Formats: C-alpha cells, sequence, structure tokens
C-alpha cells in the first residue's frame, strides 16, 4: 500500500496512504475508476478481497474496510476495489474525495477533478434512470479477472523515517525495520552509505542533518507522480489494471 | 540544559502494576530521547533495565516493560514482587548528552519483619593497654530498617559517649548498624554494668555484660 | 558474563588528582563506549561524558570539561576517569557504564572520593570475642574493631575471605577527626572456638596490614 502526498487531507497536504491519483470520470455510468496509493484488497498475505490494507508508519495494516467513504458532491456508492484501485458509481462533482474510517481517526483524501455523467443518447441527464433504452455507453467492470491492460509497477524509492533516527544518549542513533537497507550519512562526514542494521553516528548529533531513509524493496509499487525514484533500476513488477472501460450496454 | 522529572516515591504491594513516569521539561519525550532505566539496590548497586525506550537489558525479568505514554517514558512493573523495592532512574538522551532524572524510590510490600540480632562486646584488652575501652553494640538483620539504641551504664542512661551510625542495607535486604560507647581505660574499670538495649517494631532486645 | 570492576575509594586532600579504574570484562570493549556517571551524595546521578573505546575521543558534559580527563588502558579493557586539581565539592561516587541498546546496560560498582584534608593515621585493629561468661547457643557472633584512622579506605575480611557468609561489615564512620570500622562474623558453636577465626585488616594509606585471632577471654 503506497503512501505519497494527498493534496487538501482534512486540514491542508498531508501524506496519506490513500493518496488519490489518477481520476477517471471519463465513463458514462455514473462510474469512476479511482486508484488510491493505498493497496486495499486481500491482506498482506491470502484472504479476502473486502479486507483493507494501508499504510501507517513504515508498515501496513491489513484489516477491515469498516467505513469507507468515496464522495463527490454527494456520497458515491462503492462498485469493487482490486489492488491500488477502486470502482465506485458518483453523481457530477467538481472535486473528488475519498477517505475511510480506521476507527480512532477520519484519515480522509480529498482531490481536485473534473467529473460529469453524461449518458450516452441524445438525453443529457444528471443520472441514470431505471428504465430507458439500452444502447452502447462506455464503462468499467465489476470484476478482477481482468488482463487488458497492464501499468508499470516497479519499486519504491526510498522514504523518510526520522523516527529511526534517536539519539544514543550524545549521538544521533539510527536503527532499522528489520534488517532493511537504511541509506545514512550526515552534514558532517561520518558512514556515507548506509547499508546496514543499526548504526550509530559518530560525528553528526542533531537529527535534523541525517540521512534517515528506508530503501525497503522487497514489495514494488505503483509509479505515482507523488513517488521518489528508486535510482537504481527499473525493476520488474509489470501489473494489470482490473478496471477496464467496457462496451456495457447501460 | 533539560530537566528531566521522576515520581519522588512510589508505594505498592506484592502482585501489583505500578508505573512509574519520566518527564522532560523542554517537550514531549520520543523514541529519539532512547528513555533508558537504571535500578540502584543497596550498596550502590546498578543495573540497566531497558534501553531505547522498550528494549529491556537481558536477564531482567519481563514483569520490566518501556514505553511512552503520553509525553513522557514510562516503566511498567507487572506483578511488582518485593525484590523490586529499589531506587529507580530514567535517563533521556539530547542530541549530545544525557540527563538523569531525579529517582523514584518504590517501596513493595514483601519480607516479613525481621528482628535484629544485638551482640555487645567488652573492651578488648589490647585497646585496655592503651588506657582506653570501647563497648561495640551490633546490631543486624532487622526490618523495617529503623531502631532505637539507648546505653545504660550502670542502670544510668549514658547519653555522651556514644556513636550509632545509620541502618546501612545487607545483601538481603535487611538493615544492620553497630554503636559504639567509649570510656576511658578508667571510666571503664570505675562503673560496673554495661547494657545496650535495641528498640525495634516495638519489642526491645537488652544485651549486658558484666566486668 | 559483563563486569565492570572499579577501583577502591580514595581519600585525598584538596589540590590533589585521582585515577579511578575501570576494568571491563565480558564484552569486546572496542565495539562499546563508556559511560562515567557521577552520583553526588545528594544531588542523585549525573553524566559526566562518554569515552569512543575504539578511536579514543572523550565528550565531556559542559559541568565537567576542564579538571576532567577520561582515557583508557585499551590494551587491558581498562578506561580511566581522572580528576586533577581537586575541589572539595567533588566528594561522591563515579559509576563506569557500558553504552548499548539506546541507553546503559551495565553499570560498575562505584568509586567513592572523600577529598579532605588530614594526615595518615594507621588503625588499631581489636578483636571482639563474647563476654567471659556462657554464650551457648546453637551459633555464635565475633567481631573486629578497626578503630581510629586516616584516611579511607581499609579492606577487611574473614579469613582471608574464605569465610564471607554470615559476615557483616559496618561502614567507618568519622569520628573525632578519625575513621571507625567494625565487622561481625557468625558462625555455628562448633566451629569457634575450635577452628580458627581471624580477622585480616589493610589501610593502603599507611601500608598497615593487621591479621588479629579472635581468642576466647579465658
Amino acid at each position: 500500500p503506497y503512501i505519497a502526498d494527498c493534496p487538501n487531507c482534512g486540514h491542508s497536504r498531508c501524506d496519506s496512504p490513500i493518496a488519490i491519483e489518477e481520476v477517471r470520470g471519463d465513463a458514462h455510468a455514473g462510474v469512476i475508476r479511482i486508484q488510491t496509493s493505498a493497496m486495499f484488497g486481500l491482506k498482506t498475505d491470502g484472504v479476502d478481497l473486502a479486507y483493507m490494507s494501508f499504510m501507517n508508519g513504515k508498515t501496513q495494516k491489513s484489516i477491515k474496510i469498516d467505513n469507507l467513504h468515496v464522495r463527490t458532491s454527494a456520497p458515491c456508492s462503492l462498485v469493487s476495489h482490486h489492488g491500488y484501485y477502486i470502482l465506485a458509481q458518483c453523481p457530477p462533482g467538481d472535486t473528488v474525495t475519498v477517505g475511510f474510517h480506521d476507527g480512532p481517526n477520519r484519515h480522509t483524501c480529498t482531490v481536485a477533478h473534473k467529473v460529469e455523467f453524461r449518458p450516452v443518447g441524445r438525453e443529457k441527464y444528471r443520472h441514470p434512470p431505471e428504465h430507458g433504452v439500452e444502447l452502447p455507453c462506455n464503462r468499467y467492470t465489476h470484476k478482477r479477472a481482468d488482463q487488458g491492460h497492464y501499468v508499470e509497477m516497479h519499486q519504491p524509492g526510498l522514504v523518510a523515517d526520522h523516527s529511526l533516527l534517536s539519539i544514543h544518549s550524545a549521538k544521533v542513533k539510527i536503527t532499522v525495520p528489520s534488517g532493511a537497507q537504511v541509506k545514512y550519512y550526515c552534514k558532517c562526514p561520518d558512514v556515507r552509505e548506509g547499508i546496514t542494521s543499526s548504526d550509530h553516528t559518530t560525528t553528526c548529533t542533531d537529527v535534523k542533518q541525517c540521512r534517515a531513509y528506508l530503501i525497503d524493496n522487497k514489495k514494488w509499487v505503483y509509479n505515482s507522480g507523488r513517488l521518489p525514484r528508486g535510482e537504481g533500476d527499473t525493476f520488474k513488477g509489470k501489473l494489470h489494471v482490473p478496471f477496464v472501460p467496457v462496451k456495457a450496454k447501460c | 540544559q533539560a530537566v528531566v522529572t521522576q515520581e519522588s516515591a512510589l508505594t505498592t504491594s506484592p502482585g501489583e502494576t505500578v508505573t512509574l513516569t519520566c518527564r522532560s521539561n523542554i517537550g514531549a519525550v520520543t523514541s529519539s530521547n532512547c528513555a533508558n532505566w537504571v535500578q540502584e539496590k543497596p550498596d550502590h548497586f546498578f543495573t540497566g533495565l531497558i534501553g531505547d525506550t522498550n528494549n529491556r537489558r537481558s536477564g531482567v525479568p519481563a514483569r520490566f516493560s518501556g514505553s511512552l505514554i503520553g509525553d513522557k517514558a514510562a516503566l511498567t512493573i507487572t506483578g511488582a514482587q518485593t525484590e523490586d523495592e529499589a531506587i529507580y532512574f530514567c535517563a533521556l538522551w539530547y542530541n549530545n548528552l544525557w540527563v538523569f532524572g531525579g529517582g523514584t524510590k518504590l517501596t513493595v510490600l514483601g519480607q516479613p519483619k525481621s528482628s535484629p540480632s544485638v551482640t555487645l562486646f567488652p573492651p578488648s584488652s589490647e585497646e585496655l593497654e592503651t588506657n582506653k575501652a570501647t563497648l561495640v553494640c551490633t546490631i543486624t538483620d532487622f526490618y523495617p530498617g529503623v531502631v532505637t539504641v539507648d546505653w545504660k551504664v550502670d542502670g544510668t542512661p549514658v547519653t555522651q559517649g556514644m556513636e550509632t551510625t545509620q541502618p546501612s542495607k545487607q545483601s538481603n535486604n535487611k538493615y544492620m548498624a553497630s554503636s559504639y560507647l567509649t570510656l576511658t581505660a578508667r571510666a571503664w574499670e570505675r562503673h560496673s554494668s554495661y547494657s545496650c538495649q535495641v528498640t525495634h517494631e516495638g519489642h526491645t532486645v537488652e544485651k549486658s555484660l558484666s566486668r | 558474563q559483563i563486569q565492570l570492576v572499579q577501583s577502591g575509594r580514595e581519600v585525598k586532600n584538596p589540590g590533589e588528582t585521582v585515577k579511578i579504574s575501570c576494568k571491563a570484562s565480558g564484552y569486546t570493549f572496542t565495539e562499546y563506549p563508556m559511560l562515567w556517571v557521577k552520583q553526588a551524595p545528594g544531588k542523585g546521578f549525573r553524566w559526566m561524558g562518554l569515552i569512543y573505546t575504539n578511536t579514543g575521543e572523550p565528550t565531556y558534559a559542559e559541568e565537567f570539561k576542564g579538571r576532567f580527563v577520561f582515557s583508557l588502558e585499551i590494551s587491558a579493557s581498562t578506561a580511566y576517569l581522572q580528576i586533577n586539581n581537586l575541589t572539595n565539592e567533588d566528594t561522591a561516587t563515579y559509576f563506569c557504564v557500558r553504552d548499548y541498546f539506546i541507553s546503559l546496560d551495565y553499570w560498575g560498582q562505584g568509586t567513592t572520593l572523600t577529598v579532605s584534608s588530614a594526615k595518615t593515621t594507621a588503625p588499631s585493629v581489636y578483636p571482639l570475642a563474647p563476654v567471659c561468661g556462657g554464650t551457648t547457643g546453637s551459633s555464635v557472633t565475633l567481631g573486629c574493631l578497626v578503630k581510629g584512622y586516616f584516611p579511607e579506605p581499609v579492606t577487611l575480611t574473614w579469613n582471608s575471605g574464605s569465610l564471607s557468609s554470615g559476615v557483616h561489615t559496618f561502614p567507618a564512620l568519622l569520628q573525632s577527626g578519625l575513621y571507625t570500622l567494625s565487622s561481625s562474623v557468625t558462625v555455628t558453636s562448633n566451629t569457634w572456638p575450635s577452628q580458627t577465626i581471624t580477622c585480616n585488616v589493610a589501610h593502603p594509606a599507611s601500608s598497615t596490614k593487621v591479621d588479629k585471632k579472635i581468642e576466647s577471654r579465658r
């Protein structure tokens, strides 16, 4: 579940795991396909699409989806989630505004995007009716068994985590998640790369002049614009899109 | 240029859960302060318990755990024991130096009371050869650690000549103390009945010598 | 496993210098530096600084930059504290400590300094045997009175240290300008006076060593 910089995250620009990129109000059926940077779906391991894994800390939190809310000018209706990606039936709206409820906090994310829903037809409704003729609209699927396209999803770059840079009672003290690769030095001269377990820092003292980094590329990410490049390489991780636009007859 | 503050004293009973805290005068305590907890048992005996907020030193019972509660570092003793009665100090890191807290004296219910073991010795003779005589009254293994020692030469409460140390903690966690009554070779030979009276948790123990 | 054993306690008149050793055991000296802490009589615990036992660079707390100097006999796993131009308000106990696990994990025993003007007086060692009559119980308590010495410290053992169980040594106390110390030992009534029990006393400042066997009064 990637974490990026939401633009108007309740107050202002936070870093939400559900940071909204690639809003697509381009279909007709009241539907938008969205990508959160969060990867809900199965858990970390193997079970139940209808659970909920975002990033809290450096860490995931693969738990229940209980109180998702996509919304716009009005509250939307979820359609389905798969991967980083959710489909939801929305009305028109100047913006798009997404958010779940972890339980202790609202913890939402919101974004600008021009949305409309013309139905296909010479009638310019604002909303799909219960009746009328069927005719060839453009629309996204409910399903996941989907390969019609795939987007590049290679590694994450590093990320900041100054929870690492503690103090060794006079020196600034870095640690490691699980033996992950922490890329480290300070403005002063000390250890210059950092590919280590928990190091200390001989030279500098201040937490605010050091490289708290997490090269933790055991799991790839979506290639968000709000991602820092993993400078090393274009790793593999070509990964499908579920919600292909299909020729449904709305 | 930072002041760590800790509770002054806390009293608990064996089996209870007790929390000690460590507050920083500059702001909330955070993981970059690497809170350390150190225990001081009697005899200038130091051991480290927790480091880097929640890392338990090796061989420190699991009843001890550290954490950050609110804006402060905390030490929780889960199932406090009689053996945990000691002074706990917290230390906080501040980018370049360590600041220690004032320490919290923790008292834990336990160790059934124990009466003192009193012994009074006469001035040895090699010492009476110096024209001096010192009666030594030793008192060991008493708990609670508070006593009253009163000397009585020939039926009369001596009131000058005596010196009583301060109760010192033995290893078993009981206390000891000794009192000295210094006479002159001569004062010695004069009077005839010496007695060291020790009062402890209400009972009295009198140990008398006869010259 | 890890033992940091410190030098014994000194007495020094104002102006003097002291070198307190800390001999480390159980770890590789080089991967763990040393904390020097001052626990002043009333005041509580204070960090004096840290020495990088790898490079050798010391950090001093600002309170300690000046008269204090950390050094190390690397080679012997020793760290040392040296306090020069001793001030009278430096009486306190100094602990060495190992910095590890984002804090301090092991502390030493402490070396206590008593800065104090005074000459050198050897102690008088007196045996303390039970009263002239009877004394019949399952056990028996003997004693040893180390009277009138200066300065600190004295060391006291029983039977060269082979008899340590049932011993109470009482902290030295200053009386009329001199220190006095005492110790008791309790053994089964069959041990004494059948087997010899001896008080061993050393006063380093005067090069005085006294062995006093406890003899029955009659």
